[PDB]
């Protein structure tokens, strides 16, 4: 229960923050695409936890 | 300037690509029965799909 | 799908209406006919949390073959034979189906030449 | 070095597109006979179709009046 | 509230006695002071509304229109600060004045415990706002703006004064929270119809009532930038104010009086919004999107049902907020151009990404995106008036079609699309415009935040 | 930068469908004056493609080559 | 019909007009180029077949019913060039294509950035607005009474003259900023 | 026919002024004059620190709640045992092999 | 032979599908060039305002102006009330009140007159 | 991606087209050779050139402006116009 | 700007009929006003209700965006008949056959959804067979209640 819903959680924060880390900004990117994509990545392999206790 | 050399265009694609070979079948082993499947039908009701496709 | 075109362009008197049947008695025919028996008790697939669907007379397959899939995780290949298990009681019970349909088209056959042997003889 | 282009010709290709490109489709192509050979009742049929009409008259009830 | 009242009245002896360079920054300073006490009127309770004294009293409907309007008055400092750079001093104090004393009728216009106070307060409310597009509007209009604005208002409002008259000679009080146990059922006649109708219609043109409404487009437009945005955002809501405390005495009457009025909104809300999408004035097609607005809250008020309340409250604030924010905006490039026409400055996201930023977030505010408190006002209001009659959905959701269709076309016209030309003008965006934008903005959007503040007396 | 192109005394029409065109076009009295700006699209490298079933049948001979040796795995793997 | 320079079409001109507009949508009717390139030049025989013809009428009769053949025989969806109006690529860089006026607009410490730049476009600066009187001056001398005829303008005559309404022609922005 | 001589004239001066001002829309080699300005950290701030930020305000402050994180009880099967209990689920019913 | 376009109010007729596009005649040909001319001369017009380097904010174009005026306050003066405004304007201003008023009057009274009667199932409805 | 055109690229793709044009024989074709004076060409032949210049470079070129590019230099100078070669 | 070059009232002389077409910059043979029926319009020019997508997109315009020139009479729906908004092009089909195929294509469709909705096809099956009374407790039947014996047998 405490694994579940909170990498469930941990998956739409991780989404959140590279929203605060765009609207937070001073300097020109040190390449903030490649920031995102590895959010997502990270967010999917983060998400793929609950869902594999789902299918236990 | 035919050129598709960039790593991130190909895995990309690369990665999408093993999902489209592989996705239908490990998704469809691991999701739990909802509903019962219909697998009793005859011969013509069941190459439907198939034999539309191929004409 | 031969009978839509025997309910549709032939006669539908002598047809089974998908939506109401059988309309003749079970027993009507059958010497000492028994029922179907029920293997999972109602509280098992209670507890079990099948879909309303999903118990019908066959859910006991359902049941082992769904605490295989619970108990052989990661290996999601490793029950094959319970869904096949499951899956050949479904088509039986598919296949019971098809029998109570041309039970009742061959009833319902007995009735048009019990009408017509009526007709004809008085 | 990365691709130069060229005018009315064919273009450079590189080794490692062509041989990914013909590995996948290689890996296409055993997937699909791979699972054909082991399920083969997923397109072909699971269960065999009874015939309705064979049956007798004695296991559905239709006594002869 | 007299710890509201005697501030706002020293703001004139602060702008009165301020050096010739420093009366914006005093008035705004301590008018932002005003606006952070302001929050000490959200002292209510579940039952009883925050009871002052005889003469004033603060329920959950008149707080956040306190809030609001004591929030407004610094913001329209800073709008009003730039065109009147040129304007001579002593008629800068005028207009400052002004303002304060519109504030100043305005908190206790909210509060007035007794409804001839009320009433007094209300109507005093017409002469600074009269004085202020009449005398710093830009155009020649103004004058038959300022008409329009006083004689709609006062013929609505002198058979509002003989009713409440009546009220006081036969109920023998006009205290609301006597009239609260007082209060006796209207029943049918002809005399309680105009009882009703002069109890009403005074409200009816100050929200505006659709087909009463035709005084807005001209005293929104004529005016300046500060009389737009408390006009747009605070004298609106004189009249939902009015309407929410004189339907107390108006049952149930009411439930058959009713009908006219919403066709008249339902209808009408129906109409502004199309006019909205070929208003070639920016202005104009504000003015006339604030009708479309406040048409449903003239529906949620007269079918008096407690959804129905708390959607006219929180749409009635997040109005003020988006329609003062509208104004702005279309103030911000009428500043540049110098023509309030639609189709002259385009493309100005490609000159302009800040400004343009600001223009999105307040048309997504406008169209009623969620979780704003804009949706939240619409969608209570929705629900309630399809718990009234069902078929009104239609007459709401074609609304929300063309609520959207000229809130993104504003968008469009404005922002997008190829630049203008031969205009070049077009300054970057002043921190004093950024500030005003945000001033406007991050209120609205901390509201969703806690949104039970703005709605109401019977959240 | 400057880039050299190749000669255009190559492109040639003949043993193209240009020539099947500039034939039909000569038994009407035509003649063809824009054959060999069309003539590089039907020669070099980008002629003879592949037909749509060996479209489809790209790596099927390596995947029919896996597929027999783990087929043939699998066979003896179970002995 | 609609042109800058010329208040019409000439007859000339609608058959040019008519025989592009015909073979781009036989290009669109005919995708491959062999077969668009057989039917191409039997579209050629066919304008060929009345090129020599003198009666105007009959030219004008035939250029409409040639008019109606197109209009019959046209493609819903004729191929647009990516950059041609009605493209798909159309106007698509018309939100980077920033004017040069708002270089005026900028901060003295982003000036400072550029100061090659910035230093380079002075002297453009300047030489426009030395060469707007002579040139205001050169339009006024040669456009006729009651105002220029065509959208034409005349060049520089003189030397050390710059053309007159040069300065948004020459600082366009690209075509890929 | 094509252009008259002014318009060749008026081209020719302006595709010449044109590529003047191309040209000088170019870049010198000190532009843009600039004023003067760990290997796992993207699992441990991004990740790790809101899982246990989450981690903290589900167990302290939504759990502690009712009805805040609510579950759906486990299936339980013919033959099960239970860990609260102990108590053996009984299998079930033996079958009427059908094959 | 081939099948004739027929223009209508949102698809109108092509340019070189209409007969009056082939006019030789002198007068079309006076009536060409002075559009030209006025087309020019409001071209030469604006372009001497638009590449003045002295020059900073908007060319106003009193086209633009004189259409805004046309659109906003040139309507009520030219305004006369005779049949076909007042047919319009009872049409189109009370025709749809009246028309909506009758629709929710008539589901109104028909929901009453069920849940007086204990018909309307309104089994759940505490949100009102 | 996207490679800039030069002057003397479009000038090298622009004769390369009509050193492909079988009414034009290459040896006489100079950069300067007007198509209807001096290499004595029909106006169906001129439209058919930068037709062959559209497809060639992938831009189209309006009636406006096709009708007037009566030699390869103009064609050159109009592409480079549109194109802003060297920048 | 100022009064003269304003919109004015409805033209009934050649002279004011002169003036007008001066005024709004274009010829007085093309200057046509709207019919006085009194709605408004006055002197503004009918301009042949065409979209700015039918303008010529080659041309220089002063306004590319629009296709509208500097000084050029708009049309009274001009902020209507931009290209973000309805079009008027010359379309490949005619209107009326457009109209007639979309609304036969839909009808006809509809059409045979209610005869197909009217004829279902099914299959040669029975009921499905649920047991324990079609399965009482779990669709929702009460326990103090007892419904009648829903029986299923062997075929
Ligand atoms: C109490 C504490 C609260 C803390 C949390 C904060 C809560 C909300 C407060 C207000 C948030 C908005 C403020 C920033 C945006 C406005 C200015 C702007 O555009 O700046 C761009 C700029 C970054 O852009 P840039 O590249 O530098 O230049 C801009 C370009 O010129 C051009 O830029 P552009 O056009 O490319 O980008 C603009 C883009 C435009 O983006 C969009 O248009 C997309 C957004 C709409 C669709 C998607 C969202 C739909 C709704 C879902 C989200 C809400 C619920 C989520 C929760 C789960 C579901 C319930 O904006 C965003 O992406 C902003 C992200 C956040 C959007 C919030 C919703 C706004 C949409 C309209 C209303 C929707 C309903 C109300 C929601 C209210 C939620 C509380 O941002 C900043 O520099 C940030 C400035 C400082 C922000 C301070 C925020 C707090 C203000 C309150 C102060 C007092 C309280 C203390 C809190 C302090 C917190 C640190
Ligand atoms: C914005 C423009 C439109 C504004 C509309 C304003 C409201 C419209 C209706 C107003 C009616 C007049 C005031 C009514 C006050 C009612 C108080 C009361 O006790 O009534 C019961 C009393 C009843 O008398 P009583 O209460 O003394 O008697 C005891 C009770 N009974 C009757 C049982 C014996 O009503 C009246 O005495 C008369 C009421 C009707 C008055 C009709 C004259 C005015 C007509 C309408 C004018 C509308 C505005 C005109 C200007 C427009 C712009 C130029
Ligand atoms: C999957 C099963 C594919 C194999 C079974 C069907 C084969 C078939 O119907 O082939 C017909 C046809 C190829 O034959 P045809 O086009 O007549 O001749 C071309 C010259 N060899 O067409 C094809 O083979 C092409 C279509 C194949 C579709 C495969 C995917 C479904
Ligand atoms: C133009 C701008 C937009 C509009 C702004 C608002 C202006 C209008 C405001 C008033 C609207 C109408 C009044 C409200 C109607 C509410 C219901 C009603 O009274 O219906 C009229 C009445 C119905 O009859 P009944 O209910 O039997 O009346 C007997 C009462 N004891 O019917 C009758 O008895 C017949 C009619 C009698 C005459 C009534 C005249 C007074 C009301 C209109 C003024
Ligand atoms: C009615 C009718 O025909 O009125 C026409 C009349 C002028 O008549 P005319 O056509 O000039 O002769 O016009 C008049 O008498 C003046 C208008 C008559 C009353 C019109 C009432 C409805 C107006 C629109 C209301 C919108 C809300
Ligand atoms: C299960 C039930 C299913 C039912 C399905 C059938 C019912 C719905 C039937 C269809 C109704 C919607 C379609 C008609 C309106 C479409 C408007 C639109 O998108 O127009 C696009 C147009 C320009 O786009 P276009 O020309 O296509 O672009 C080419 C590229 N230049 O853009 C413009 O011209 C801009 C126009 C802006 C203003 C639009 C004004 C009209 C608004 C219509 C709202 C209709 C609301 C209906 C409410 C119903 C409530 C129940
Ligand atoms: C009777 O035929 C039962 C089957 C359902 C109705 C007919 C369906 C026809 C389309 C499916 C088969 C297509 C074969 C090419």
């Amino acid at each position: 229960m405490n694994l579940f819903s909170s990498l469930t959680l941990v998956t739409l924060i991780l989404l959140t923050m590279p929203i605060a880390a765009i609207n937070f900004n001073t300097h020109k990117f040190t390449n903030y695409p490649l920031y995102v994509k590895t959010t997502i990545s990270c967010a999917f392999i983060t998400s793929m936890i609950p869902t594999m206790m789902f299918i236990h | 300037n035919i050129n598709e050399n960039n790593p991130f265009l190909i895995n990309s694609i690369k990665r999408l690509l093993i999902g489209s070979l592989f996705a239908g079948f490990i998704i469809s082993n691991n999701i739990p029965p909802m509903t019962i499947p219909q697998m009793t039908m005859p011969h013509y009701l069941k190459m439907t799909a198939l034999t539309v496709t191929i004409l | 799908g031969a009978h839509l075109a025997r309910r549709y362009l032939g006669d539908a008197s002598v047809e089974p209406e998908p939506l109401r049947m059988p309309t003749f008695p079970p027993d009507y025919g059958f010497p000492e006919r028994k029922e179907r028996e029920m293997v999972a008790t109602q509280q098992e697939m209670n507890d079990a949390q099948l879909v309303l669907q999903q118990r019908d007379y066959c859910a006991h397959y359902l049941i082992r073959f769904l605490k295989c899939k619970r108990d052989s995780f990661p290996n999601f290949l490793a029950c094959k034979h319970e869904q096949h298990d499951w899956d050949y009681c479904e088509h039986l019970d598919y296949v019971k189906r098809m029998k109570e349909f041309e039970r009742e088209r061959r009833l319902l056959q007995r009735k048009k030449r019990r009408e017509q042997r009526e007709a004809d003889m008085a | 070095a990365h691709i130069e282009p060229r005018y009315r010709q064919f273009p450079q290709l590189t080794r490692s597109q062509v041989i990914q490109a013909e590995f996948f489709s290689a890996t296409m192509w055993f997937w699909i006979l791979w699972r054909f050979w082991h399920d083969s009742d997923a397109v072909l049929g699971h269960f065999p179709y009874p015939d309705p009409s064979q049956w007798t008259d004695e296991e559905l009830g239709i006594p002869p009046d | 509230m007299l710890k509201y009242i005697i501030p706002t009245m020293m703001l004139m002896p602060l702008t009165w006695l301020s050096k010739n360079s420093m009366i914006w920054i005093n008035t705004t300073l301590h008018s932002l002071l005003i606006s952070l006490t302001s929050l000490l009127l959200l002292n209510q309770f579940g039952d009883n509304s925050l009871n002052f004294s005889l003469t004033f009293f603060s329920d959950s409907l008149s707080t956040p229109l306190l809030i609001l309007t004591m929030w407004l008055l610094p913001l329209m400092l800073m709008a009003s600060q730039h065109h009147l750079s040129k304007e001579n001093l002593a008629r800068k104090k005028l207009f400052i004045s002004m303002l304060i004393l519109l504030q100043l009728f305005l908190i206790m216009t909210f509060t007035a415990t007794e409804l001839i106070f009320f009433y007094i307060m209300f109507e005093a409310t017409l002469v600074p706002t009269l004085i202020i597009i009449t005398r710093w509007g830009n155009q020649t209009e103004r004058l038959n703006a300022g008409l329009y604005f006083l004689f709609y208002t006062l013929a609505g409002s002198l058979p509002l004064l003989v009713a409440l008259i009546y009220i006081q000679n036969t109920m023998g009080s006009l205290n609301f929270l006597i009239l609260q146990y007082w209060v006796q059922p209207m029943p049918n006649s002809w005399s309680n119809t105009f009882m009703w109708l002069a109890c009403m219609m005074a409200f009816m043109v100050k929200m505006p009532l659709y087909g009463l409404h035709l005084w807005l487009p001209k005293a929104h437009v004529e005016a300046p930038i500060a009389g737009s945005m408390v006009l747009a955002a605070i004298l609106l809501k004189l009249g939902g104010y009015g309407m929410m405390r004189i339907t107390l005495l108006l049952n149930p009457i009411t439930d058959f009086m009713a009908y006219p009025f919403i066709m008249l909104s339902l209808w009408g809300m129906i109409m502004t919004s199309s006019i909205c999408l070929r208003q070639t004035d920016l202005k104009s097609l504000i003015a006339y999107s604030s009708v479309s607005h406040m048409a449903l809250v003239i529906v949620a008020i007269l079918i008096q049902t407690p959804w129905s309340y708390m959607g006219a409250t929180a749409l009635m604030i997040a109005h003020g907020l988006t329609s003062s924010m509208l104004f702005c905006l279309a103030n911000s490039n009428y500043e540049r151009v110098h023509s309030r026409t639609m189709i002259l400055a385009r493309g100005l996201q490609t000159l302009l990404p800040l400004m343009a930023a600001w223009w999105l977030l307040a048309s997504l505010t406008n169209l009623a995106l969620p979780p704003s408190i804009n949706l939240i006002g619409e969608l209570f209001v929705v629900m309630s008036t399809f718990s009234w009659s069902n078929i009104t959905i239609i007459l709401m959701g074609l609304n929300m079609v063309i609520t959207a269709l000229y809130s993104l076309y504003m968008l469009i016209t404005t922002q997008r699309g190829k630049h203008t030309h031969h205009i070049n003008n077009i300054l970057p965006s002043f921190t004093r415009e950024n500030a005003l934008m945000s001033l406007h903005m991050l209120p609205l959007l901390l509201l969703s935040l806690n949104p039970k503040i703005i709605l109401g007396p019977l959240y | 930068s400057k880039m050299e192109l190749p000669d255009y005394k190559q492109w040639k029409i003949e043993g193209t469908p240009l020539e099947t065109v500039q034939e039909k076009l000569a038994a009407r009295g035509l003649r063809d004056p824009w054959g060999r700006n069309e003539a590089w699209r039907y020669m070099g490298g980008f002629a003879n493609n592949v037909s749509f079933v060996g479209a489809l049948l790209k790596g099927f001979k390596w995947g029919f080559a896996a597929f027999v040796v783990a087929v043939g795995a699998e066979y003896y793997l179970e002995s | 019909a609609f042109l800058p320079s010329a208040a019409y079409l000439t007859h000339q001109q609608k058959v040019l007009q008519l025989y592009k507009r015909a073979l781009r949508h036989l290009e669109s009717r005919c995708v491959h180029r062999d077969k668009y390139r057989y039917f191409a030049c039997l579209l050629r025989a066919r304008f060929d077949e009345h090129k020599n013809e003198k009666d105007m009428v009959k030219a004008t009769q035939l250029l409409r019913e040639a008019e109606k053949e197109f209009w019959h025989g046209q493609h819903p969806q004729p191929y647009i060039f990516p950059e041609s109006p009605g493209g798909t690529s159309y106007e698509r860089y018309e939100c980077y294509k920033v004017p040069e006026w708002c270089l005026d607009d900028w901060h003295p410490s982003e000036k400072a950035m550029y100061p090659d730049y910035f230093a380079k476009r002075e002297q453009w600066k300047k030489l426009r607005r030395e060469s707007w009187e002579r040139e205001v001056k050169q339009l006024q001398e040669e456009t006729p009474v009651g105002g220029p005829r065509t959208e034409a303008l005349p060049p520089a005559r003189k030397q050390g003259d710059l053309p007159p309404l040069w300065w948004h022609i020459v600082t366009r922005p690209r075509e890929r900023p | 026919s094509g252009y008259t001589p002014d318009e060749k004239l008026r081209l020719q001066q302006l595709r010449e002024l044109r590529r003047r001002w191309l040209k000088d829309q170019e870049l010198s080699p000190r532009e843009p004059v600039l004023p003067p300005r760990r290997h796992s950290i993207f699992a441990f701030t991004h990740v790790l620190i809101p899982v246990w930020i989450i981690h903290y305000y589900l167990k302290y402050h939504v759990t502690t709640k009712p009805y805040t994180i609510v579950e759906k009880k486990p299936r339980i099967f013919p033959g099960d045992t239970i860990l609260e209990t102990g108590e053996v689920i009984p299998p079930m019913k033996e079958f009427p092999d059908q094959h | 032979s081939f099948p004739k376009y027929e223009p209508s109010r949102l698809a109108s007729l092509p340019t070189t599908l209409d007969p009056a596009e082939y006019d030789i005649s002198s007068e079309t040909r006076k009536a060409q060039a002075e559009r030209l001319a006025i087309r020019s001369r409001l071209k030469r017009e604006y372009q001497l305002q638009y590449n003045d380097p002295s020059r900073r904010g908007v060319v106003e174009d009193p086209a633009l102006i004189r259409w805004t005026c046309a659109r906003s306050a040139n309507v009520y003066p030219n305004f006369r009330p005779n049949t076909k405004t007042s047919l319009l304007g009872a049409l189109f201003g009370i025709g749809p009140l009246i028309f909506w008023y009758y629709v929710f009057k008539t589901d109104r009274d028909r929901k009453e007159k069920l849940i007086q009667e204990g018909k309307l199932d309104r089994t759940f409805n505490i949100s009102y | 991606d996207a490679p800039p055109l030069t002057l003397e690229g479009i000038k090298d793709r622009v004769l390369y087209v009509l050193k492909l044009y079988d009414k034009i024989d290459p040896e006489k074709l100079s950069v300067n050779s007007h198509f209807m004076k001096d290499l004595g060409l029909d106006s169906l032949d001129q439209v058919e050139i930068i037709m062959a210049m559209e497809d060639e470079f992938g831009f189209e070129i309006p009636d406006i402006d096709a009708e007037k590019l009566m030699c390869p230099q103009e064609i050159v100078d109009y592409i480079a116009d549109k194109k802003d070669v060297y920048e | 700007i100022t009064k003269d070059m304003l919109p004015g009232p409805y033209p009934k002389t050649p002279e004011e009929r002169a003036a007008a077409a001066k005024k709004y910059n274009m010829r007085v043979e093309d200057y046509e006003p709207y019919p006085d029926d009194g709605m408004g319009y006055g002197d503004y020019p009918k301009l042949p209700d065409r979209s700015q997508q039918e303008r010529d997109p080659w041309y220089d315009w002063d306004h590319p965006d629009l296709r509208l020139n500097w000084g050029e009479p708009m049309h009274w729906d001009l902020d209507m008949y931009i290209r973000n908004r309805v079009d008027t092009s010359p379309t490949p089909v005619n209107w009326n056959l457009m109209c007639k195929h979309l609304f036969g294509f839909v009808a006809f469709m509809l059409f045979m959804f209610w005869v197909g909705e009217t004829y279902p096809t099914y299959q040669p099956v029975g009921p499905k067979q649920y047991p324990y009374n079609n399965l009482y407790l779990e669709r929702g039947g009460d326990p103090n209640k007892e419904p009648e014996p829903v029986v299923h047998y062997e075929i």
